[PDB]
C-alpha cells in the first residue's frame, strides 16, 4: 500500500544482476569441459 | 641508342590484376562455396533456424 | 593387396602380393625385392603414435582463447 | 614428496615406474669421466 | 573457409584477445594444418620436388627434410606449432618419415573434423583410433621379414 517502504535504491539490485550475468558468462565458458565427454582448452 | 638510364620490364597483365595457376584456385573456389554452404546448413528442415 | 589378405594360407602367388605395390619411376607394379625398395620396421613404429598424439592434441580443442601481449 | 620429471620426446607408453630416485641433472663429461658404474655409494657433496 | 569475424561480446569481458568458440576453431585448426601440409605435400618421394626459402639477407635454403622446412617456417598459430615441434622430435629420434608423419596427421585432422560434423563425439573417435593402432602394430609384427640368404652387404645397400 501507500505506507510501504520504497527503499529509494534500485542501483544495488542492478549491480547484482550485472555480477550474476558476468559470473554466469565465464561459468558457461567451461561448462563443456566436465566429465569424460569434456574438451580441452588451449590458452 | 637508348632513350634513358634504364628500362623496367612490362607486366603482361594490368597492375593489380590477380591471377593464379594450379589446383589451388579451384580448391579455393570450392571452399568459397562451402563457406556459403555452411550458412544455409542448419536452416534446412522444419526444425531449422532463420 | 585385398586379394592377398583374403587368400588361403596355401597360395604362394597370392601371398606374394602382400609384398609389393606402387612404383614411381616406370609406372607399373613390380616386386620390391628385385627393385630394392625397403625400409626399417622402426621407421613405422612410433610414427603413427606420434601422429596419433598430434591428432589428439588439436582434435580435443573446442574453444580458443588469446591473451594480447603486455 | 612426489616428483614429476618433465621431458620432451618419447611416447605416452614410455612412462613407467622407477623403484629408486632419478636425477634430472646430467653429468659434466668434460674430462671424459664414466657414465655407468655398478654397486656405487652415492654421497651428497654440500660444499664447493 | 571462415568468414564474417566473430562479434566483440559485451556480456563476456576477458582481458586481451576476444574469445571464439564453435566449429570455427576446428575449421581454423584444420585450415592452419593445410597451410603447412600443402607445403610438404609436393616434396614427398623420388618424384617429389622441393622449394626454396630466403633468409631476408640474400641467403636461402633449398630443403627436402620436413624438420628443416618447418623449422624456418615460424608458425604463429598454436595448432601449427604442435606439428613443427613434432618434426623436430621426429628427426632427432628416428631421422626418417618426417614428411609422412606430418601428412598422416594432416589427413587425420581432415577426416576427424568431418566425423565431428557427422555428430559422433571425439572421445569415441579417439577410442576408434587407439584400438585400430593397437591392431596395426600387431599387424606390423606379422609382415616382418628377416634378412636371410643375402650375398654380403646387399641388404644394407638397397635399403639405403
Ligand atoms: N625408390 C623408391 N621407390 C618407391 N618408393 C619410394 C622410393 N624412395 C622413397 N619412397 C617412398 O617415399 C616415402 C618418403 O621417402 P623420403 O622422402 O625419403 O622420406 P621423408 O618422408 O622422411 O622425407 C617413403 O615412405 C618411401 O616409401
Ligand atoms: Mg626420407
Amino acid at each position: 500500500p501507500s505506507n510501504a517502504t520504497f527503499k529509494n535504491k534500485e542501483k544495488p539490485q542492478e549491480v547484482r544482476k550485472a555480477n550474476i550475468i558476468a559470473a554466469r558468462s565465464v561459468a558457461d565458458a567451461i561448462r563443456t569441459s566436465l566429465g569424460p565427454k569434456g574438451m580441452d582448452k588451449m590458452i | 641508342m637508348n632513350f634513358g638510364s634504364q628500362t623496367p620490364t612490362i607486366v603482361v597483365l594490368k597492375e593489380g590484376t590477380d591471377a593464379s595457376q594450379g589446383k589451388g584456385q579451384i580448391i579455393s573456389n570450392i571452399n568459397a562455396c562451402v563457406a556459403v554452404q555452411e550458412a544455409l546448413k542448419p536452416t534446412l528442415g522444419p526444425l531449422g533456424s532463420d | 593387396h585385398a586379394a592377398s589378405q583374403m587368400a588361403k594360407p596355401e597360395d604362394v602367388k597370392r601371398r606374394s602380393y602382400r609384398n609389393y605395390g606402387l612404383d614411381l619411376i616406370r609406372g607399373k607394379i613390380v616386386d620390391e625385392i628385385h627393385a630394392g625398395v625397403l625400409e626399417p620396421t622402426i621407421s613405422k613404429v612410433k610414427s603413427l603414435k606420434s601422429a596419433l598424439e598430434a591428432c589428439v592434441a588439436i582434435l580435443r580443442i573446442d574453444t580458443m582463447i588469446t591473451v594480447d601481449p603486455e | 614428496d612426489i616428483r614429476l620429471v618433465k621431458k620432451v620426446g618419447g611416447t605416452i607408453d614410455d612412462t613407467e615406474m622407477i623403484d629408486g630416485v632419478v636425477l634430472t641433472q646430467t653429468a659434466i663429461k668434460s674430462a671424459g669421466g664414466p657414465t655407468r658404474k655398478e654397486k656405487a655409494k652415492i654421497g651428497l657433496i654440500q660444499f664447493q | 573457409m571462415s568468414q564474417l569475424f566473430n562479434n566483440s561480446r559485451s556480456d563476456t569481458l576477458f582481458l586481451g584477445g576476444e574469445k571464439i568458440s564453435g566449429d570455427d576453431i576446428r575449421n581454423q585448426n584444420v585450415l592452419a594444418t593445410m597451410a603447412v601440409a600443402n607445403v610438404v605435400k609436393s616434396s614427398l618421394g623420388p618424384v617429389g620436388l622441393d622449394k626454396m626459402l630466403v633468409d631476408d639477407i640474400g641467403d636461402f635454403t633449398v630443403t627436402n627434410d620436413g624438420a628443416t622446412i618447418l623449422s624456418l617456417l615460424d608458425v604463429q598459430h598454436p595448432a601449427g606449432k604442435i606439428l613443427v615441434e613434432l618434426a623436430q622430435q621426429q628427426d632427432r629420434e628416428i631421422g626418417d618419415g618426417t614428411t609422412s608423419v606430418v601428412i598422416i596427421a594432416s589427413e587425420l585432422l581432415k577426416r576427424a573434423n568431418e566425423l565431428v560434423k557427422n555428430k559422433i563425439h571425439p572421445t569415441t573417435i579417439i577410442t576408434g583410433f587407439r584400438v585400430a593402432l593397437r591392431e596395426a602394430i600387431r599387424f606390423i609384427n606379422e609382415v616382418l621379414s628377416t634378412s636371410v640368404d643375402t650375398l654380403g652387404k646387399e641388404t644394407l645397400i638397397n635399403i639405403a
